[PDB]
Formats: C-alpha cells, sequence, structure tokens
C-alpha cells in the first residue's frame, strides 16, 4: 500500500502546577505533526502555528460564545477531570518489587512501580557508590507500571537502595560477594 | 462521576 | 519549575484508511480509549471503570468533525502527504527472568508515523495470536506515536522470540528478537 497518508490530530492538554492551584490549558490542531493552530490559556485567543492555521485562528476568534467556552475550559474540563481521576491518577501509588543479581556488573533490578519518580542508590560497605552506576532510567511499561535496570561495575556487602513514594522507608536489598 | 470531553470547532474551507 | 501533571485528550484520524482515535493520557499512561468499531469506552485498567464513566456518543461526534477538519486541511496545503517515520522497536521482559517462572514479553514500538503498524508475536518462528495483548497509538510530545504489545509466557531454553513489526517507512519487516 504506496497511496499517500493525510493526519489530523487534536490534543486538548490540561496542566496542573501546584494540584490545580495554577492550570494551563492548550487545544492543539496538528497536521500531520504540524502543529498549524492552538488555544493558550494564558493567552486567551487562538493564534495560527505553522500559517495552515490562519482562516481558522480568524474564524474561531470571530465567534466570542466559542472563546468564553474556551477561556472557561480550565474550570469546566481541566478543574473537573483533575477532579475525577484525582483518587486513582495523582494519589495512585504501587510498590516497587527489587531484585539484585551479578550480569562484573551488580544489577539492581527494581520494577512494578508507580508512579515514575524514584531514586537508586547503590552502597559498597554502606558508603554510597556515585561512580561505576550504569543505569537504564525510567522504561514505561505502558500498563501504568515503571522499571529501572541500575547497574554497578565491580571488582564485602553491596546494597542496593530505594526510596519512592509508595514506601515509609527506603527498601533495601543486599548481596553478600 | 464522569470524565467530561471537549468538543472542537469546524474548520473554515 | 515544571507542571506535576498533564492530561492530554488526544485524538486523530487518519485518510484514506478512514482510522480514529480518541483517548485519554495523563503523565504518559492511557486511561481509557473509545473503540470506534464497539462505539464503547475501554479502560486501560478495568477498575478506572468503577471509579469513573465516559459517554462514549461524544468521542464519536469528535471524530466526525476531526475528519471534516483533516479533508478541509488536506486541500489547504495542496495534499501534502505526511512522511513516513519508521519505528524503534525494543522487546524487554516484565521482570527479571527464572527459567519456567511466568513472565511477560514487552515489545515497545516508538517513534514513528503515521499511525498504521501490523506486530506479530513469533514463538519458533511461529504466530502466536491467543493470550497476546496491545495498546492502542499512544501520542509522544514530538506528535509521533508510540504502542505496546504483550506476550506472557513460560522462559524456557528451548523457545526463541520474534517481535515482528511492519510499518510503510520500513523497506522490510522488522524482527526485533528475544532469547534466555
Ligand atoms: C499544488 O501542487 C501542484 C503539483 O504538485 C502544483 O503544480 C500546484 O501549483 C500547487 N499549487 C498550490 C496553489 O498549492
Ligand atoms: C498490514 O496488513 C494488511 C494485510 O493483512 C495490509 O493491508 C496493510 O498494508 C499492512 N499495513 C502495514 C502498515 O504494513
Amino acid at each position: 500500500d504506496t497511496r499517500p497518508r493525510f493526519l489530523e490530530q487534536v490534543k486538548h492538554e490540561c496542566h496542573f502546577f501546584n494540584g490545580t492551584e495554577r492550570v494551563r490549558f492548550l487545544d492543539r490542531y496538528f497536521y500531520h505533526q504540524e502543529e498549524y493552530v492552538r488555544f493558550d490559556s494564558d493567552v486567551g485567543e487562538y493564534r495560527a502555528v505553522t500559517e495552515l492555521g490562519r482562516p481558522d485562528a480568524e474564524y474561531w476568534n470571530s465567534q466570542k460564545d466559542l472563546l468564553e467556552q474556551k477561556r472557561a475550559a480550565v474550570d469546566t474540563y481541566c478543574r473537573h477531570n483533575y477532579g475525577v481521576g484525582e483518587s486513582f491518577t495523582v494519589q495512585r501509588r504501587v510498590y516497587p518489587e527489587v531484585t539484585v543479581y551479578p550480569a562484573n556488573l551488580l544489577v539492581c533490578s527494581v520494577n512494578g512501580f508507580y508512579p515514575g519518580s524514584i531514586e537508586v542508590r547503590w552502597f559498597r560497605n554502606g558508603q554510597e557508590e556515585k561512580t561505576g552506576v550504569v543505569s537504564t532510567g525510567l522504561i514505561q511499561n505502558g500498563d501504568w507500571t515503571f522499571q529501572t535496570l541500575v547497574m554497578l561495575e565491580t571488582v564485602e556487602v553491596y546494597t542496593c537502595q530505594v526510596e519512592h513514594p509508595s514506601l515509609t522507608s527506603p527498601l533495601t536489598v543486599e548481596w553478600r560477594a | 462521576a464522569g470524565f467530561a470531553g471537549e468538543q472542537g470547532p469546524a474548520g473554515e474551507p | 519549575i515544571k507542571e506535576e501533571h498533564v492530561i492530554i485528550q488526544a485524538e486523530f484520524y487518519l485518510n484514506p484508511d478512514q482510522s480514529g482515535e480518541f483517548m485519554f493520557d495523563f503523565d504518559g499512561d492511557e486511561i481509557f480509549h473509545v473503540d470506534m468499531a464497539k462505539k464503547e469506552t475501554v479502560w486501560r485498567l478495568e477498575e478506572f471503570g468503577r471509579f469513573a464513566s465516559a459517554e462514549a456518543q461524544g468521542a464519536l461526534a469528535n471524530i466526525a468533525v476531526d475528519k471534516a477538519n483533516l479533508e478541509i486541511m488536506t486541500k489547504r496545503s495542496n495534499y501534502t502527504p505526511i512522511t513516513n517515520v519508521p519505528p524503534e522497536v525494543t522487546v524487554l521482559t516484565n521482570s527479571p527472568v527464572e527459567l519456567r517462572e511466568p513472565n511477560v514479553l514487552i515489545c515497545f514500538i516508538d517513534k514513528f508515523t503515521p499511525p498504521v503498524v501490523n506486530v506479530t508475536w513469533l514463538r519458533n518462528g511461529k504466530p502466536v495470536t491467543t493470550g497476546v495483548s496491545e495498546t492502542v497509538f499512544l501520542p509522544r510530545e514530538d506528535h509521533l506515536f508510540r504502542k505496546f504489545h504483550y506476550l506472557p509466557f513460560l522462559p524456557s531454553t528451548e523457545d526463541v522470540y520474534d517481535c515482528r513489526v511492519e510499518h510503510w517507512g520500513l523497506d522490510e519487516p522488522l524482527l526485533k528478537h528475544w532469547e534466555f
């Protein structure tokens, strides 16, 4: 199938700062990847981006009914949906599972946690190793869980320490040489 | 409790 | 400096395939999409549906608008087609692998457009078409797409796996290999 493709994208975006104290709403229109127009709450009207949006900028900005709808979206749309979702999104907490094994590289495999915010630290004989750490960084599993593999270059007790919003105190897993 | 979907306008021919 | 959280209602319409999508994204994960065939809300995790509702009909109305805007925008562009961007493909497990201990292979298909792929799991070169699952097309901040496919499995020394990916940006199908 050689036939040319044509893609329209719309992203209604709600950005939340300090819970819901500050909220930014964007209505963003895209042809392929090309954002051609948007409504930025902070701007308060439509602005043509890649000026294929010129018509849409004028025509939409001349419908003052639309504008008060969109100017209100940060309350009627964003803060509303935040409220609905808060309990099972913002407040979702799932514990990390931690496994240490030699791959030397000593692997600290940290699995199945939510949210993504996490600190994984290696200790050799109780002192934090700040060099020779090879990390995957944060991997999204696409199912509301994350993983990360944090590997220590070794040539004794080695402990992987995990801090995460789900935990009351650090998780540690030891490997004795 | 229901999520609200945001509507969009028709474009200029 | 930066926000605590982003919620995105992401839609697309693709011609000539007549493919629509409507989904909510919270910090990079899908809350739900609307199945355009069943005209139904599909919760990414079952329990979300016990916590909330969405009226699928409103999403079908947005998709009609998106397709009309698309045709208008196709003409306004002088029929500038999309440039295929072929995907990066990675296969990992859910957890550390131990022989005979249940695990999940994840095929991550990333940084591609347009949002059309054929994905097959192959166990020893043979398609696996029961007890696999997938996501819809997830939006990226660069307005490309990603997608995930999953294969629950029992690790063995005897088996090899490939995630086979077809996309118009590639010259041939891409096989990404995993073995114990
Ligand atoms: C549209 O495309 C055709 C052929 O690619 C070209 O000849 C024509 O001049 C273009 N015109 C406009 C106004 O975009
Ligand atoms: C996927 O498979 C079908 C045939 O089964 C074919 O029509 C289509 O072109 C393929 N799509 C891609 C993106 O390769």
